[PDB]
């Protein structure tokens, strides 16, 4: 039970501390 | 009422009121021993006292040394003078400073310079020796003739440095003033482009970066959140390289090599004190 919250691009968001992140380039 | 320090060669304007006894704030200018930190009334008291003084640099335990850059470890209980003359020093340059009379369980690790007439104090950082909050800082101060050179940044490295060594998760005191909270932006962005710059995976978890960086992972999440790398496509969250952030970053690591202003973990001969 660790997470976070802060919003990204007028949207409020929630992420975990364990879960593998993607990390991309440019692309989408 | 204080306005200025002789310090060594320098005069110091200061920023803030420190609870110095009045028979010396009622003074404009308070001259100070650079190796003990004994505050004296005037130019001639001091000549006194450095023709008296035996110290040449900090006292405590060397733990760090790169030519003539020192880190010493000061123990509180054990050097309660020079800690409480450390502190009401700091306090003429923080705004809102946690304590000055009770340093014993605090460690202090001051930072010096070295040239031919000793090792002269460039700033410090107090921390905890038990915290329950896991800060691996309680204050940090770099002195203002040495601001702005990369210094501070040196200091909150090493600080992050000797988490790494005790294996543990750290980060500052909350809270953290206007000029700390610009500088440790600063360092935890060099440190999150560094890692991910070196990173070959295309997948990482926040407690893999932090365990790795000793830094927290509220400030990892939220210095993503300032470089606008945190992204959200479909139903996941993602880390964004962005091709410039990185760029800019060899750019200016480039400079601070160049300036050796770094800390080099192989300069540090350290064991976690009384705690391990
Ligand atoms: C941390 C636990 C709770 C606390 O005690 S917070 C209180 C922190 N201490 C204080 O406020 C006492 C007064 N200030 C200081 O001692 C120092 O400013 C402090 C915070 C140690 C930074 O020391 P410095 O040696 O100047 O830092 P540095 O050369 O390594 O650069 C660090 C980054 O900060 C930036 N910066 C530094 N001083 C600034 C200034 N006056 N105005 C605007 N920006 C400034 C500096 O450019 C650098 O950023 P960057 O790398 O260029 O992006
Ligand atoms: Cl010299
Ligand atoms: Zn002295």
């Amino acid at each position: 039970q660790g997470m976070v919250e802060i919003e990204i691009e007028g949207r409020l968001h929630r992420i975990s501390i364990f879960d593998p992140l993607e990390i991309i380039l440019e692309d989408d | 009422m204080i306005k200025t320090i002789a310090f060594g060669r320098y005069e110091l304007d200061t920023w803030y009121h420190s609870p110095y006894p009045e028979e010396y704030a009622r003074l404009g200018r308070l001259y100070m021993c650079e190796f003990c930190l004994k505050y004296m009334k005037s130019q001639t008291i001091l000549r006194r006292h450095m023709a008296k003084c035996v110290w040449k640099h900090p006292p405590g335990d060397e733990i760090y040394r790169k030519g003539s850059i020192s880190v010493f470890e000061v123990d509180g209980k054990k050097n309660k003078i020079y800690c409480q003359n450390l502190c009401l020093l700091a306090k003429l340059f923080l705004d809102h400073k946690t304590l000055y009379y009770d340093v014993e369980p605090f460690l202090f690790y001051v930072m010096t310079e070295a040239d031919n007439t000793g090792c002269h104090l460039i700033g410090y950082f107090s921390k905890e020796k038990n915290s329950f909050l896991n800060y691996n800082v309680s204050c940090i101060l770099t002195m203002p003739q040495y601001m702005r050179q990369g210094y501070g940044k040196m200091l909150i490295d090493f600080s992050y440095l000797l988490s790494k060594v005790e294996e543990k998760v750290g980060s500052p005191e909350r809270p953290l003033s206007d000029l700390g909270l610009i500088s440790y932006r600063s360092y935890w962005k060099e440190v999150l482009l560094r890692y991910l710059h070196n990173f070959q995976g295309k997948e990482i978890s926040i407690k893999e970066i932090s365990q790795e960086t000793a830094v927290n992972p509220v400030d990892i999440v939220s210095t993503l959140q300032a470089l606008q790398m945190l992204k959200y496509w479909k139903g996941k969250h993602l880390v964004l390289k962005r091709q410039d952030l990185i760029d800019e970053w060899i750019a200016k690591e480039a400079k601070r090599s160049n300036s050796n202003k770094t800390m080099d973990p192989s300069c540090l001969k350290w064991t976690p004190p009384k705690g391990t």
